[PDB]
């Protein structure tokens, strides 16, 4: 239970939800919420001032 | 060390009885630990299930 929020690892009957905590991430990196950046409106970007 | 005819039986008795008993406890333990291993799948799977839903 402390290697699942350690991100050290868990082995025993705890050894499924491995790969299911891989997949909520660790820092700002998340599987789970970068799915949802494909998806993001394109909005222009900026260049220097032009009359 | 001079003892009855008995004794010595019943001495070795109830050690038996008390490591069955102790074998019991460890069984129950183990199973308990089996009921949290579900619990944070149960809960893990849930979160990963809405995801799909919402990003379609």
């Amino acid at each position: 239970v402390s290697g699942l929020a350690n991100g050290n690892g868990a082995t025993g009957d705890f050894a499924g939800s491995n790969s299911q905590m891989a997949q909520v991430g660790d820092g700002d990196n998340s599987p789970l919420m970068n799915n949802f950046r494909q998806y993001l409106p394109s909005l222009p970007q900026s260049v220097e001032c032009r009359p | 060390m001079p003892v009855l005819l008995g004794i010595p039986l019943l001495l070795r008795f109830l050690g038996f009885l008390l490591v069955t008993l102790f074998g019991y406890l460890l069984t129950f333990l183990k199973k308990g630990f089996g009921k949290i291993a579900i619990a944070i799948s149960l809960f893990l799977a849930l979160i990963i299930g809405l995801n799909s839903i919402l990003v379609g």
